[PDB]
């Protein structure tokens, strides 16, 4: 068995549709939705956790003054089922705020950190699903990848768009986060670790990797 | 920049 943290960026911007049917957001929510279901019907034994940043409400262990706001535990360290399922569908909705993503990794870290105590996976595993268009501090940045190497928990960035045509009018903002990604991915993986930057499109495939 | 407070398993 695997844990697994999808770590989803609900934020205002994410709700901006202009590419295609669908936003960010209801994308994003559709390829969560598929994987959980995959692994219910598959009967699957990893444990997935919902980590949500930019949601108007906190919920999460390390939230106080000023302080990993606007993210939320959605669902903790646990089998899903169709409860989740349904809880998903119908619950998780579009933020109105921005949050900082390396604030919901850390929150990630922790639950997995904490839920799973004394216990065997193959691999512990963060998904973060985002389009990057919200600031965020890299205050202590280097303490989160020593603790990302020594947990041995592995990274995957999903972006609604490639980062390899035309241009696709990213902010300065978006590209900066991009940049971030690499420089976080480079730093656990060396060159191979920039390969796990995939886009929305690729992503449902990716995860069941 | 913003600081932030790392739990304390984190800095051990």
């Amino acid at each position: 068995k695997s844990a697994v943290v999808l770590c989803m960026d609900v934020g205002l911007a994410m709700s901006h549709s202009n590419q295609g049917k669908e936003s960010p957001f209801e994308q994003a929510k559709k390829v969560m939705m598929l994987f959980l279901q995959r692994q219910v019907f598959a009967e699957s034994k990893d444990e997935i956790a919902v980590v949500l940043y930019g949601t108007d409400t906190t919920d999460n262990a390390l939230a106080r003054e000023d302080q990993y706001e606007n993210i939320s535990v959605h669902r903790h360290l646990m089998l899903p089922d169709f409860d989740l399922l349904e809880q998903i569908e119908n619950v998780v909705e579009p933020g109105s705020v921005q949050a900082d993503f390396l604030d919901a990794l850390i929150v990630s870290m922790d639950l997995l950190q904490k839920e799973t105590l004394g216990k065997k996976y193959t691999r512990l595993h963060i998904a973060v699903f985002s389009d990057l268009s919200s600031p965020f501090s890299v205050d202590q940045l280097e303490v989160i990848i020593a603790n990302l190497k020594k947990a041995e928990i592995t990274l995957q960035f999903f972006l609604p768009f490639s980062v390899d045509g035309p241009g696709k009018g990213l902010s300065d903002q978006q590209k900066e986060g991009i940049e971030m990604v690499r420089k976080i991915m480079f730093s656990l993986d060396g060159e191979e670790g920039l390969s796990e930057v995939f886009t929305f499109r690729d992503s449902l495939e990716r995860l069941s990797i | 920049e913003r600081k932030r407070i790392l739990p304390t398993w984190m800095l051990a």
